RNA sequence: UGACGGAGCCAGCGAGUCUAACCUUGGCCGAGAGGUCUUGGUAAUCUUGUGAAACUCCGUCGUGCUGGGGAUA
């Protein structure tokens, strides 16, 4: 997450030029998208239909979070994103 | 109402199930005793001492923060 | 398996308080906060150009 | 002209009393009897005294504990030492040296908190 | 002697519906009436309510109102063979000893007490240490203050003890006595307040009915235990709720 | 000196001094079917309407000591071996009657098949512990040796 | 006093270290007479499912159950 | 129960932005004690 | 089906059987499984049995029948100086 | 103590100053007391009686 | 590692003629000062000594949390 001034943002590759540059880190890192592949991948294969399967992503800051087989994840990428901060900053996210 | 006080709720007949029900719905006329079944003032008077407090800071000599 | 949707406020800010749909608890819980913070200020300002 | 011996058990902070006489094999413990010793968990930490040397031992004493203090458990201890010291203090005086040392060997190689309590602590590291 | 007039249903009447509308006094149920007497009663106040008897207005039921019974100390024999009876068995809303009274209900649970019940009923023996037991607020005034009751229609002689056995129609007996009654405390002074009549249960003859019995029995020669007591000249009787004021009858 | 009684969804220990019921189980989730003593008296197997034998133990009906989920069917006959002390036989409405370790209640160390119609009784037999009589509904006590394979009764 | 030298806890008795070593967590700290008595009901109930000495059944599960290698991160 | 039909929108803040005895004798000891 | 072993009776072993019609009767296995003595309840008879061969006290047969009730049988069991004078 | 003072305002204002009671001993006013509104704690050379009246003298 | 409801039983500190509420409804006496009596509500970590709580034992129940203005008794 970032503050933008009264603005949460997940750190994006493309919401910025160079807040990643202003904090230090590279462009080739900020992915987010490829986390919400991997979860519309293994929120949509059967074998989460059928429970034999469930989730923990793992971030590059050592956040580890409990993925759930049940959520129907956003299936768009900025409703994901909006719904990311509140799980980074609210620490549980409700049915 | 005489039902067994320790048969289940599915095996219960007609007549004590209605007998239980009769019970609750007339219970003054069945001599039960009556012992057996029975928001912005804060928001006025919080702005009257909001405005005490300030009030109180102003004939003083304050600031805000 | 059950398919829930997770409840979530989009345009998040953790600094800020939730909106409780109700104005009745969330005007005199903002109030409930403004006096603390006015009269634990006033007084420790008061009791200190005493000493 | 009755022989009796008095001795003390002590625990954090209980205290028990044994008058050991000789008598027809009553033990007690406030008054109400051994068996009645409370939490009834820990009755055994009070037999043991017994049953370690033998009922036999005691089968012509009659020991009478009187326990002030301490909680549940600091209390059966009390009581425990008391009735081993309380023994072995009987069988020197008025019985012979060998029954006594034999007890003594006896409680000792049970535990010798039987006999000597813990008493000064604790350490400045 | 008999007093019933137009002066003092013209109270009764002004008062009930003073109070249907007046809304500083929209709690208090409770009629009371005020005898002021002329010389002062001697007899000091202990707090003992001694019980004044109606003839035909029963102005309480004893069903309909919560009922705490203070007992002695094991208190065993009395909850068993009093509340699987099916005399009592429905009768009194808790029954609990001194000890753990005094164990439970300490400080703001007090008055969480005194609002949860209604009459509260102590046994004869462990009556007269409830005052520390059960605070300051049953015996401020006279509303919930305890009732004695015997247990066991049982005398005690001296050089021999008491055989402890409860009696479950009598203990109905005597609560049904006194939920039908109404009762009185004593003082030193000339006022003395007597509730007669409630709000809404009773009606203005009924209230009248039962007012001119308790000025017989309080004004009477005989029942010298109880009754004798307005020794003189009673001068006045008022009329009012627990938070209004003081309409006047029989002012002499 | 006690009697298990099994009427619906209860289970009443009934004494032989005073002949009331002493100690009763209530906890069952449909109608309780049979209730037996272990060879000591020391606890009570009780088979339910939706394959749950319930073991207690007597005279505590608070501790429910292990619970076995049988078959789906109604289990209808529980109770343990008469020599041995810590098999206990099952059978259910499933054709097959299960002689489960009651250390190991999760797989049964024998599972006597064989069977073509709603198996109702076991027993015993009272010299030989091998020996497993049991009953169904199609006439044909069938009984097994249980050091062989179990699916073929002998 | 099994907690004042270096190895003299290897010989408090080993129902014992079961009992202390169950009578910790943020609830029951300190309550030992709980877990004796949970100790006196678990070999009562270990005797009465496999007809054979708990102590025994306690000793065995010891000597099964502790491990006899294991991993330290490298520097 | 969502079989890629995802969860539903939420509506926007400004959507839902838009969108007669007893008198006698009280004033008789009223005038009582003031007579006094 | 029960049966009981040696325990105190002239019939040395006993196998008494229930059986739907309010009948429950007692074989005895050793003069070739003749009926001896039997009881009729007030329905049909599902279940019985008799306390065991050491029953050592009150002897009991019940009987639960499928009408919902159950019957119970049962046969049942100076001074030390003057002395020392 | 109780009523001198109507809030912890006036408390805050007052804190530190020197009290007495009629009997002569001396105190100090301590820390405005939080649940009722005008009370305070003071500390006193020795044990004060419920019977006495505390006095600030101020000009 | 629950929820009710009883029973059992165990301390150590602490002894200044000192220790401690408030707001009311009314009656009488009194010149007033005030006294006494009566009454309802709010607050309460009880009041100086006896005693604790956790604990132990016994009966009953039985394990997916919560809201106000709308709707039916």
């Amino acid at each position: 997450t970032h503050k933008i001034s009264d603005k949460y943002v997940l750190l994006n590759c493309d919401d910025h030029q160079g807040l990643l540059k202003k904090m230090g880190r590279d462009i080739s890192e900020a992915r987010p998208d490829i986390t919400h592949q991997c979860l519309l991948t293994l929120l949509d294969s059967p074998i989460n239909k059928a429970g034999k399967l469930q989730v923990y992503i793992q971030t590059s800051r050592g956040i580890l979070i409990e993925v759930n087989p049940t959520v129907r994840i956003p299936r768009t990428f900025k409703r994901f994103s909006g719904l990311m901060v509140q799980l980074l900053h609210k620490l549980s996210i409700r049915s | 109402a005489d039902v067994d006080l320790h048969k289940r709720a599915g095996e219960l007949t007609q007549e004590e199930l209605e007998r239980i029900v009769q019970i609750m719905q007339n219970p003054t006329h069945y001599k039960i005793p009556a012992w057996f079944l029975n928001h912005t003032l804060a928001n006025n008077v919080e702005s009257k001492l909001r405005d005490d407090l300030e009030r109180l800071k102003k004939i003083r000599a304050h600031r805000g923060i | 398996i059950p398919t829930h949707a997770p409840k979530y406020e989009e345009n998040f800010n953790p600094d800020k308080k939730s909106y409780d749909p109700d104005r009745t608890r969330s005007e005199i819980n903002k109030m409930k906060a403004q006096l603390k913070k006015e009269r634990k200020f006033t007084m420790k300002e008061i009791r200190k150009d005493a000493k | 002209a009755v022989p009796s011996v008095q001795t003390f058990g002590k625990k954090k902070s209980a205290t028990a009393v044994a008058h050991v006489k000789a008598g027809k094999g009553l033990i007690k413990v406030n008054g109400s009897p051994i068996t009645l010793v409370e939490p009834e968990i820990l009755r055994f930490k009070v037999y043991e005294p017994l049953l370690l040397v033998g009922l036999d031992k005691f089968s012509n004493i009659d020991i009478r504990v009187r326990v002030t203090g301490g909680g549940h458990v600091s209390q059966v201890y009390a009581i425990r030492q008391a009735i081993a010291k309380g023994l072995v203090a009987y069988h020197q005086k008025y019985v012979d040296e060998q029954s006594k040392n034999e007890l003594k060997k006896a409680f000792t190689s049970y535990d010798r908190t039987l006999l000597i309590a813990d008493s000064r602590r604790p350490e400045p590291k | 002697d008999i007093i019933k007039s137009g002066l003092a249903e013209k109270a009764l009447k002004a008062l009930i519906l003073q109070c249907e509308e007046n809304p500083s006094l929209k709690n208090d149920k409770d009629i009371h009436i005020i005898i002021n007497t002329g010389k002062k009663m001697g007899i000091n106040r202990d707090n003992i309510p001694r019980i004044i008897p109606l003839t035909k207005y029963k102005l309480f039921k004893p069903r309909d109102l919560n009922i705490l019974l203070i007992t002695k100390d094991p208190s065993a024999l009395y909850r068993e063979t009093l509340t699987k009876d099916e005399h009592t068995s429905e009768l009194f809303k808790e029954i609990i000893s001194v000890k753990n009274l005094r164990r439970r209900f300490k400080g703001s649970k007090l008055t969480q007490l005194y609002k949860d019940f209604d009459l509260v009923v102590a046994d004869y023996r462990v009556h007269h240490l409830l005052p520390e037991v059960l605070g300051s607020r049953f015996y401020h005034g006279s509303k919930k203050l305890p009732y004695m009751i015997r247990m066991s229609k049982e005398v005690k002689l001296k050089r021999q003890q008491m055989v402890e056995k409860c009696d479950p129609i009598y203990v109905r007996a005597q609560l049904r006595s006194i939920c039908k009654n109404t009762s009185y405390i004593p003082n030193n002074d000339n006022c003395l307040s007597v509730r007669v009549g409630y709000i809404q249960k009773h009606s203005i003859p009924e209230i009248l009915q039962n007012i001119q019995d308790t000025i017989n029995f309080l004004t009477d020669k005989s029942k010298r235990p109880q009754g004798g007591v307005i020794k003189g000249g009673i001068i006045s009787i008022f009329v009012k709720t627990s938070n209004s004021t003081s309409l006047p009858i029989y002012q002499f | 000196h006690d009697f298990a009684v099994t009427s619906s969804t209860r289970v009443q220990i009934f004494s032989s001094r005073t002949r009331q019921v002493i100690k009763t189980f209530s906890r069952f989730k449909d109608v309780v079917y049979s209730a037996s003593f272990r060879s000591d008296g020391k606890l009570l197997c009780a088979g339910d309407a939706t394959g749950l034998v319930s073991v207690y133990d007597s005279y505590n009906p608070r501790t429910i000591l292990l619970s076995i989920n049988a078959s789906t069917h109604p289990t209808h006959v529980t109770k343990f071996h008469t020599q041995d002390n810590k098999i206990l036989a099952t059978a259910s409405d499933d054709r097959v009657t299960r002689l489960w370790d009651i250390s190991n209640a999760y797989e049964p160390q024998l599972e006597l098949t064989g069977a073509t119609d709603y198996v109702r009784t076991l027993s015993f037999i009272p010299a030989a512990p091998h020996l497993v009589a049991t009953g169904s509904y199609d006439g044909l006590i069938r009984l097994y040796d249980t050091r062989s394979s179990g699916s073929t009764p002998i | 006093r099994y907690a004042n030298k270096r190895f003299r806890k290897a010989q408090c008795p080993i129902i014992e270290r079961l009992t202390n070593s169950l009578m910790m967590n943020g609830r029951n700290n300190g309550k030992k007479l709980k877990a004796v008595r949970i100790i006196k009901h678990t070999l009562d109930i270990i005797n009465v499912l496999t007809d054979q000495n708990p102590i025994q059944v306690v000793v065995d599960a010891i000597t099964n159950t502790g491990p006899r290698e294991d991993t330290t991160r490298v520097g | 129960t969502d079989r890629f039909k995802g969860d539903d929108d939420i509506p926007y803040k400004e959507r839902l932005f838009e969108r007669d005895y007893y008198q006698q004798v009280q004033r008789g000891k009223q005038d009582k004690k003031i007579s006094r | 089906l029960d049966y009981v072993e040696n325990f105190d009776s002239p019939m040395q072993s006993a196998l008494i059987a229930s059986s739907l019609d309010g009948h429950v009767k007692v074989f005895d296995p050793l003069d070739n499984f003749q009926v001896k003595f039997g009881w009729k309840f007030s329905g049909p008879v599902l279940s019985c049995a008799v306390s065991p061969s050491t029953a050592q006290g009150n002897r009991h047969l019940v009987a639960g029948l499928s009408s919902g009730l159950l019957a119970i049988r049962t046969k049942k069991k100076k001074s030390n100086n003057f002395q020392r004078m | 103590i109780k009523d001198m003072f109507s809030s912890a305002m006036e408390v805050a204002r007052f804190e530190g100053a020197q009290i007495k009671t009629v009997s002569g001993i001396r105190g100090e006013i301590k820390r405005a007391l939080s649940k009722p509104e005008g009370h305070y704690r003071a500390a006193f050379e020795d044990k004060i009686l419920m019977s006495d009246i505390v006095i600030l003298r101020s000009w």
